[PDB]
């Protein structure tokens, strides 16, 4: 489990430190990524730390203002956020990142914490943005990468107010704990998530991610509705 | 007086530093900066000249894996570009046989290479040689009696306790006994007929243990552990002692330099670097 804290309501120019406390495993036993999601918006990748080299990567929108770190003795990772600006407002998630054939995917996520402050990137285009369906339907969701991302695509399921859950990585590999009714395929730059037979618990938003090229980028989701 | 060179490395961003440590007086000399910053490179020396090979420039405005080979003349204090490798190799391993630089493994983005290529300075030409049996980044390399050893690392999915050995006459890779510990980003070197693997990262912790491989017995044995756990460290051998330099320990960037003496099986602290850093290239005149 990851439990986050450290956000809240602040003014532009302020500074917060977010915390991401690990329970039942060491904060050092993986890469740690931060991902944020603005109110009714698309997921954006923020920062990462590699525990073998110590090296950090940051989204261009936060470079030089945010610092990601790990503290092994407290078993807690942090995101120091300086010179805050309005557009920083979001739910912030921490997550452990899992390496699958050279590519990083987020397999364990924190619950999220609210922070309110008051281009040449690969686009992943998700359609439809919403889809109404009945229990028992075969459901197909598409995501087009704006350029080649090889097979470095993941699909996530998100239920309202909860952390995304990894379903598929490397385009078509099912993660453990995911029912076999979910599957994923690739046809060039087009990625599809299929649910053979929709179950009551499957009504959710589904997002694609690419982690082929820096920075990792998400689609804006498909909400599967009653 | 030979010197221990440390080139590049990381602290907040990849670094351009070239510095030389003199164990006789414990001073660090500040030499000509690398033309391009980089960390995850490896160092070697051929014919009196220091080479910085591969790595990646992780900067605020971007990160770009490097296929670069650059050559430093200590006599002129000048860096010169050489022909680049066939592919970028971040967290590369390098060793020298018969005056030739062997570039082993490393990554380009998501691609974890098993390929290996050899530079001939007399012609400024790289050519591919036989690839390893395993893709390895963060791999440690050392050469003993013209056999090159590739030890540990990460294959894209798992960190490795395996190791393998390159036979130059036949241009073939053969597996050797696996280490007792999974290690990616270890320091690897050779001292008295053994190949050492120090520190690294096992998937769960940064490591302080050290082990060595006796070529005669084909066995890996533990020796004294370091004081500080560290991964992505620099390593060299100077006058029968192993020097380990910097690294990351799960919390901070180390400036500590430890020195192993094989006669007593002890590590001691020596003059630390001018700033903490990881992923340095290191070699010794």
């Amino acid at each position: 489990q990851l439990v986050e804290s450290g956000g809240g309501l602040v003014q532009p120019g302020g500074s917060l430190r977010l915390s991401c406390a690990a329970s039942g495993f060491a904060i050092s036993a993986s890469s740690i990524h931060w991902v944020r999601q603005a109110p009714g918006k698309c997921l954006e990748w923020v920062a990462s730390i590699d525990p073998e080299t110590g090296e950090t990567l940051y989204a261009k929108s936060v470079a030089g203002r945010f610092t990601i770190s790990a503290d092994t003795s407290k078993n807690t990772a942090y995101l120091q956020m300086n010179s805050l600006r309005a557009e920083d407002t979001a739910v912030y998630y921490c997550a452990r990142a899992y390496a699958g054939d050279g590519v990083y995917y987020a397999d364990v996520w924190g619950q999220g914490t609210l922070v309110t402050v008051s281009g040449s990137d690969i686009q992943m285009t998700q359609s439809p943005s919403s889809l109404s369906a009945s229990v028992g339907d075969r459901v197909t969701i598409t995501c087009r990468a704006s350029q080649s991302v090889s097979s470095a695509v993941a699909w996530y399921q998100q239920k309202p107010g909860k952390a995304p859950k990894l379903l598929i990585y490397s385009a078509s590999s099912l993660y453990s704990g995911v029912p076999s009714r979910f599957s994923g395929s690739r046809s060039g730059t087009d990625f599809t998530l299929t649910i053979s037979s929709l179950q009551p618990e499957d009504f959710a938003t589904y997002y694609c991610q690419q982690s082929y090229s820096f920075p990792s980028t998400f689609g804006c989701g498909t909400k599967v509705e009653i | 007086g030979r010197l221990i060179y440390t080139a590049g490395g990381y602290f907040r961003q990849s670094l351009s530093y070239l510095e030389a440590y003199n164990p006789s007086d414990g001073t660090w000399l500040d030499l000509a900066d690398l033309q391009v910053p980089r960390s995850g490179l490896a160092g070697c020396v051929v014919g009196g000249l220091l080479y910085a090979v591969g790595g990646r420039n992780n900067s605020p405005d971007g990160n770009t894996d490097s296929s670069a080979l650059d050559c430093y003349n200590p006599m002129t204090n000048q860096w010169s570009p050489c022909a680049p490798m066939s592919v970028p190799r971040n967290r590369i391993g390098v060793g020298v046989i018969d005056g030739h630089i062997y570039a082993v493994g490393g990554s380009h983005g998501c691609i974890h290479h098993n390929s290996v290529e050899r530079y001939e300075p007399e012609r400024d030409e790289w050519h591919l040689v036989a690839p390893m049996l395993t893709r390895r980044i963060g791999v440690g390399v050392a050469v003993l009696n013209r056999l090159l050893y590739a030890v540990g690392g990460f294959d894209g999915t798992n960190r490795l306790n395996s190791a393998e050995c390159y036979y130059p006459e036949r241009n073939e890779w053969r597996m050797i006994t696996a280490m007792n510990t999974i290690r990616s980003g270890a320091g690897v070197c050779v001292l008295h007929n053994c190949i050492y693997a120090a520190g690294g990262y096992d998937g769960q912790d940064q490591l302080n243990s050290v082990e060595r491989y006796d070529v005669e017995t084909e066995t890996w044995t533990f020796v004294a552990p370091m004081k500080h756990r560290r991964s992505a460290l620099g390593i060299t051998v100077h006058q029968g002692r192993i020097y380990v330099l910097g690294g990351y320990d799960g919390h901070t960037f180390l400036d500590s330099v430890e020195c192993y003496d094989p006669d007593t099986d002890t590590w001691s602290e020596v003059t630390r670097m001018t700033s903490g850093r990881s992923g340095v290239g290191v070699a010794v005149t």
